[PDB]
């Protein structure tokens, strides 16, 4: 990945884009977040609400948040090249992201990885053919218990195994969404078979409350 | 009435609230070494090679951004100060490219001279180095970013002296860049500047390049006539040839800036 | 009383604009911002 | 008391922590929260801080400071700025998934926690950052702030108290830097998540350069049940300076990983055979622990024999609580590739400010990749410790010390592991 732009047919500021009318609704109402006279603090969701419209950000989304704002474009430039989140060219319809840190990497997620190179035929960085999938690494999702696991798009996939991730793929590729969350049979950060704690009903409104209150 | 004290090595100063501990170490004579740190800019406190040791305080402080508390002693030479500013030097060379020999920049540079200074005298770096593409900001500054210690210090001039937003830094880590971005040229009244303020080679006059070494060169103090501002001026001659023109300091007039026309 | 199923299935069906639909519909509930006294620091 | 870590489910605080029971409003209730939070709010400040203060309660987030004095640094009369609460939720640290959980599956307890905390610090308005993978975490939070709006807990007369306070949901862009405090506010302030040097202190100038206090998810979340049964009871858990429940992320190799509440102070070894099922290939199998997340250093299989999970007694063990994600580590381990690999991630995650980031943890973690191949010499790894020691304390934020200290718990406890892999490289070549 490269933190310079070169003007390109496909990429520079004369790119058609402008948010839809709708999304204008939405940027009035993220920009109301905050007090007035700071509107830079904007910028952040309102560059990704223009990537979530387009699926990722050319040059020319980039200088649109820049005008809406009326921050230099540079101060948006910044921004979109420092945050991973931020697609800076075209990526596939579904953007498979693998946690491959250490609490996942204890857990086998290179066998995930290779299960998904082996069903796409791609490898980690490449898009398919059909632009359907992109496939990277990334750090830790927030999610280590539930190790080894993916993120498609919004959506966390846990507790893999390379049976499980080549259904998932099956089923996007199918025009299915796969449910997320676990896959091993457990609902969510619980302990596999059976709870070890909360087992008993939560107690109720003012239970041991103090005194005097 | 209203100053403090503190010392400097046990040497009694008396300052205004506020002053940083490296402004009470001018007050003594001592210079802190610095690289981001530009007393026309605003401050930075990213370079760390102002490091420096306060007397029962287990943690060295940046002194060009720390403020001074009240019977502070401030240890501008203990073994603690010294060994920050060799590691921090070892960290600013251990990408630096070997370029002084072709570098404009070499015989007043300053990463040249506070490496002499204040840093170690070898290299256990044994890895290879990052190198980074150059960008092309216009006709008068050159710039061999491959030799940028990401200082800052012409993002803040552009966006505070000249009023230019057009300077950043993208990427994170050690792939930060400092540049524009976009293809953009940098051409301000005031732009040439940045290559008196960028610490290093990186920024550099295209139109004196090569022509000279600093040592080599004749300074006559003089004045500017492009405008009627009257900017203070040393004339850079060798062998009965001008080489170039810098800025000399007058706090009256143009503080320690010429404009490009002047340049 | 139940403590054998899953209760956050919500999230299942949840789309690309659902948390800005979310906060556009808070926006009648905020208290009016504070002002800094200008337009943005450059101003 | 001598022995710690059979906590009551009576006891527990996140009693939703599975999403078992209805995570929405009236679930929320039902488990007893925002009950009587117009008393607590009429209470005043000093009430709600000296229960936080007598509770004991330490920074949930990673550094564990003292909460009740911290938030006693917003009471102060206001000099015309706002005052405001920033809410970290950008829970980043590998290992550690606990955040997630209470955002997902106890979210009113987070913003009665907001308003509460808020309350005592005499904020506005509190602005919860959460990390943008968290998409369906961030909307079940944004939907159970919209459920408080319409019941009048939160906004205008929160609660019937005459208070009004508003809660905004801030989401990030993928920087796991974000969650460092100054970071957090400057990435709330649209720029990159660079951290700020200090002083000032975020209570006297914070985000948007007002008045701030930065407080992990659970920190907040605690708050209101601290204050409804009192700091006493919540400091008659763990040890002295070390007070409370708190919740536990078991992963690795271990039979069945998963987050839980326990007491503070439990033995480490009592935690993971009670609750995660044990090591893998039984307790013999253990080769080393992150006790506190990747920041932390491990500690080997000798020392996890005894060590209790609190603030001063793995500070003792030569590391640290952190957040509390506990990352086990098995017989057939390869120890070094594990750690390099943390110190990789320390080099994807670094901002670049400050140059001993920026140049050592890559100059770090290229000496990790020759490491684990071997392809090195035994002087090297004094080098390697030299190099660590020149960042700690010397960068703007403590992620210089985060990507430091994993390094040297490695060679303070592995060193003959690395010796051996060079001796086979040089035994090939
Ligand atoms: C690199 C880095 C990442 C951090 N990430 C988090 C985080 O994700 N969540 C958190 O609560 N604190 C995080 N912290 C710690 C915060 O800076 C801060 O100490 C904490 O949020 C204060 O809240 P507390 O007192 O309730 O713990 C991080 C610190 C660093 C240096
Ligand atoms: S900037 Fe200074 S140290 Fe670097 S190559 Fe040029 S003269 Fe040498
Ligand atoms: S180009 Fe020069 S002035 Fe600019 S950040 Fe790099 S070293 Fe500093
Ligand atoms: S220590 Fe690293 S992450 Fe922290 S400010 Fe310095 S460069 Fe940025
Ligand atoms: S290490 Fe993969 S989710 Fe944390
Ligand atoms: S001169 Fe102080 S950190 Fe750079
Ligand atoms: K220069």
């Amino acid at each position: 990945a490269l933190f310079v732009h070169r003007d390109t047919p496909e990429n520079n500021p004369e790119t058609p884009f402008d948010f839809t009318p709708e999304n204008y609704k939405r940027i009035e109402a993220i920009v109301k977040n905050y007090p007035e006279g700071h509107k830079a603090a904007a910028v952040l969701p309102v560059l990704d609400l223009a990537q979530r419209q387009n699926g990722w950000l050319p040059i020319s989304a980039m200088n649109k948040v820049a005008e809406i704002l009326q921050v230099p474009p540079m101060r948006v430039y910044e921004v979109a090249t420092f945050y991973t989140m931020y697609n800076r060219k075209p990526v596939g319809k579904y953007h498979i992201q693998v946690c491959t840190t250490t609490p996942c990497m204890l857990r086998n997620s290179d066998s995930i990885l290779e299960a998904i190179q082996k069903k796409l035929g791609i490898k980690v960085g490449e898009t398919t053919p059909d632009k359907l999938f992109t496939l990277i690494e990334v750090e830790c999702l927030g999610a280590c218990v539930n190790a080894p696991m993916v993120q498609i798009n919004d959506n966390y996939y846990e507790d893999l195994t390379p049976k499980d991730i080549e259904e998932i793929i099956d089923e996007l590729k199918a025009g299915k969404i796969p449910k997320p969350g676990p896959r091993s049979g457990r609902f969510s950060c619980e302990p596999a078979g059976g709870l070890t704690s909360l087992t008993e009903p939560p107690k109720g409104p003012g239970f041991g409350v103090q005194a005097g209150l | 009435s209203n100053l403090i004290e503190v010392f400097v090595d046990g040497q009694s100063v008396m300052v205004e609230p506020g002053t940083t501990v490296l402004q009470a170490c001018e007050k003594v004579g001592m210079q802190i070494p610095r690289f981001c740190y530009h007393e026309r800019l605003s401050v930075a406190g990213n370079c760390r090679m102002c490091l420096v040791e306060i007397e029962k305080a287990p943690k060295v402080v940046a002194a060009c951004a720390m403020p001074v508390m009240k019977g502070w002693n401030i240890l501008t030479n203990s073994e603690k100060t010294k060994k920050a500013r060799e590691g921090v030097m070892e960290f600013l060379l251990a990408n630096h490219p070997l370029d002084c020999p072709i570098c404009d920049q070499g015989g007043e540079c300053d990463l040249q001279d506070q490496s002499m200074m204040f840093g170690s005298d070898r290299s256990r770096f044994l890895e290879g180095k990052r190198a980074v593409e150059d960008k092309n900001i216009g006709p008068l500054v050159k710039t061999i970013m491959t030799r940028c210690i990401q200082c800052t210090r012409c993002i803040r001039f552009a966006s505070e002296i000249a009023g230019v937003d057009d300077l950043g830094t993208t990427g994170r880590g050690n792939d930060m860049q400092v540049g524009t971005y976009i293809e953009k040229m940098f051409m301000s009244e005031l732009s040439g500047n940045i290559i008196d303020i960028c610490p290093v080679g990186a920024l550099t006059s295209k139109p004196y390049a090569f022509t000279a070494r600093p040592w080599e060169t004749r300074k006559t103090e003089s004045i500017d006539v492009m405008d009627a501002v009257g900017s203070n001026i040393v004339v850079s001659t060798r062998t009965g040839e001008v080489m170039r023109i810098l800025p000399r300091m007058h706090e009256d007039i143009n503080e320690e800036w010429i404009s490009d026309k002047t340049r | 009383f139940d403590n054998t199923t899953y209760k956050n299935l919500q999230h299942h069906d949840y789309s690309t604009y659902t948390f800005l639909d979310l906060n556009l519909d808070l926006s009648k509930f905020r208290m009016p911002q504070p002002s800094s006294g200008r337009e943005s620091p450059r101003h | 008391k001598t022995s710690f870590g059979s906590l009551k489910d009576e006891d527990r605080i996140f009693t939703n922590l599975y999403g078992r029971h209805d995570w929405r409003l009236k679930g929320a209730q039902s488990r007893g929260d925002w009950y009587k939070t117009k008393e607590i709010l009429l209470k005043g400040p000093d009430w709600i801080l000296g229960e936080v203060k007598t509770s004991g309660l330490r920074g949930r987030g990673g550094a564990g400071f003292p909460t009740g004095l911290k938030w006693s640094f917003m009471n102060k009369p206001s000099d015309g700025r706002p005052k405001y609460l920033v809410v970290n939720a950008d829970e980043g640290e590998p290992g550690t998934c606990k955040d997630r959980e209470i955002i997902r599956h106890d979210p009113h307890k987070l913003v009665e926690g907001c308003l509460v905390g808020g309350r005592a610090m005499g904020a506005r308005a509190a602005y919860i950052y959460i990390r943008g993978e968290f998409y369906n975490e961030a909307s079940n939070l944004q939907v159970a702030i919209r459920e408080a709006y319409e019941a009048g807990l939160i906004g205008k007369n929160a609660c019937g108290s005459g208070y009004d306070f508003d809660v905004f949901v801030v989401r990030g862009a993928g920087a796991y830097i974000c969650g460092e405090e100054t970071a957090l506010i400057e990435s709330i302030e649209g720029k990159q998540g660079k951290p700020r040097l200090k002083p000032p202190f975020p209570a006297d100038v914070g985000v948007f350069g007002c008045p701030t206090t930065v407080a992990n998810v659970e920190t907040v979340a605690v708050s209101p049940t601290i204050c409804r049964r009192g700091g006493a009871w919540f400091a008659s858990f763990g040890r002295e300076r070390n007070s409370g429940t708190k919740l536990f992320n078991i992963s690795g190799h271990v039979n069945n990983p998963c987050t839980v509440e326990e007491e503070m102070s439990v033995p480490l070894k009592e935690l993971i055979e009670k609750h995660a099922g044990g090591v893998t290939g039984g307790w013999d199998n253990l080769l080393a622990v992150i006790p506190g997340g990747s920041s932390t250093p491990l500690i080997p299989k000798s020392v996890c024999e005894t060590v209790l999970m609190d603030f001063d007694a793995l500070i003792q063990a030569q590391t640290g609580l952190g957040t509390a994600a506990v990352i086990v580590m098995d017989r057939s381990t390869d120890i070094v590739k594990a750690i390099a690999r943390l110190i990789e991630f320390y080099k994807h995650e670094s901002c670049g400010q400050c140059t001993p980031c920026r140049e050592g943890v890559d100059w770090m973690n290229k000496v990790m990749a020759r490491f684990v191949r071997g392809d090195a010499r035994p002087a090297e790894i004094d080098s390697l410790w030299e190099i660590s020691k020149q960042i700690e304390g010397h960068t703007i934020c403590a992620l210089g010390d985060g990507a430091a200290w994993p390094v040297q718990g490695l060679i303070r406890h592995f060193r003959p592991e690395l010796e051996e892999r060079m001796q086979q490289f040089a035994q090939q070549h």
